């Protein structure tokens, strides 16, 4: 039970060295966009992105503890919302504007080239927002991103075992809420600004839910459209949903 | 069967 | 804005004070159900509680200081999840069961009756399980509903909101001290409830898409105003 | 025009 173990300081570092790095698309920007490509781009990067968010999840405490099923159902359940906040995370710096990649910066003008992405364009542009005005942090972020990870399928997972499986996922949850308390004591916010920036950051989790519950719609319209390639993994991930 | 599976468990 | 100015302990009365009541199923007294009479019975018994559901909201403090537009924004956002919440909260007696209504409650066998319907029933059971387990109060419910009011829209617009918000925080936290929790259960208590507003917003987000799944197949007809409020999502 | 445009005015 190594998660149980780390102090707030050592859940950040094992947090922060566990990151994945920021991949880069195959954008030319000697050439205009059109629905088809763009949405081709951002899907082949997203592929890319799933195979380092899978290894990252190896990498949060707690998470090889638990079984591989329900390693498998916990990924199936967050891998979109953890693509997205990572995406929100690093547009914060970048007003109106979606940092897919470094060489792919998009504002919603272009969103509008694929149909009905520009509402969730919007969206995660509102979550970047919202991330910018309250000032997140860093190590903010990865605690929230690994709280999805672990929060997001544990709802839907029978036995007295079964129990300790998810007693153990809370047990890791509450010591990341632990850790976030920690990094705003630290920062220098009293009692009630800890609990009530605490409450801001899980709320915003909600819109993170919703985005991605909008997202695999728009995933599922494309595999059916038949226009943009879906990877294989990725129609795993997406079929997994549609269960 | 699942590639997830088998990237969860790939060493 | 009067809101700010309230106790928690005042915050926690008026939102006790504000609750719709329980109503009840059409006395159909015909098991088992079909498909249509289902479906008949559960939107038959939404549409009467959203009227219910939108007269509570004008009591939840703060929501009057909004403007007309803002509130409605915030209600076509937040109503299914606000519907589920509160079915979940009457079912944490009736373990295995979704209390719909007292003369209507259901276990996941007659959730099959509707095409579709046992993966809600699942969510919604499990999600009333995780309340019994976590022994959430009636204090704390009505706390947690009228976050997914103020919160579930404002994404999609805000700092009066946020303030008020902030305000239902200080509530949650000031009934968890008064209950002699610790200050790292008090966080951690915290956390746990406004974990299960995600997955509430999952639920919504199903039950909408099988809402409008049963609109398509034509079952039964649902009324204008669970229309307007499902044609808001699509 | 919106149902609950008047089920909010009202009372
Ligand atoms: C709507 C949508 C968005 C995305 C998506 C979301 C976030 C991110 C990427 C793609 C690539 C970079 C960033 O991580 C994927 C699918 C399949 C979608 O259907
Ligand atoms: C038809 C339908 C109804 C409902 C539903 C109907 C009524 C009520 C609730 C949910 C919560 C309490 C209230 O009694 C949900 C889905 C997904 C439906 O497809």
């Amino acid at each position: 039970s190594l998660a149980l173990s780390l102090t707030a300081d050592q859940m950040v570092s094992a947090l922060l060295d566990a990151e994945p790095p920021i991949l880069y698309s195959e954008y030319d920007p000697t050439r205009p966009f059109s629905e088809a490509s763009m949405m081709g781009l951002l899907t082949n990067l997203a592929d890319r992105e799933l195979v380092h968010m899978i290894n990252w999840a190896k990498r949060v405490p707690g998470f090889v503890d638990l079984t591989l099923h329900d390693q498998v159902h916990l990924l199936e359940c967050a891998w979109l919302e953890i693509l997205m906040i990572g995406l929100v995370w690093r547009s914060m710096e970048h007003p109106g504007k979606l940092l897919f990649a470094p060489n792919l910066l998009l504002d919603r003008n272009q969103g509008k080239c694929v149909e009905g992405m520009v509402e969730i364009f919007d969206m995660l542009l509102a979550t970047s927002s919202r991330f910018r005005m309250m000032n997140l942090q860093g190590e903010e972020f990865v605690c929230l991103k690994s709280i999805i990870l672990l929060n997001s399928g544990v709802y839907t997972f029978s036995t007295l075992k079964s129990l300790e499986e998810k007693d153990h996922i809370h047990r890791v949850l509450d010591k990341i809420t632990d850790t976030l308390i920690h990094l705003m004591a630290k920062a220098g916010l009293t009692l009630q600004q800890q609990h009530q920036r605490l409450a801001q950051l899980l709320l915003i989790l909600s819109h993170i839910r919703h985005m991605s519950n909008k997202g695999m719609e728009h995933l599922y319209s494309m595999k059916c459209k038949n226009v943009v390639p879906l990877s294989d993994l990725l129609l795993e991930m997406l079929d997994a949903h549609r269960l | 069967h699942k590639i997830l599976h088998r990237l969860l468990q790939d060493s």
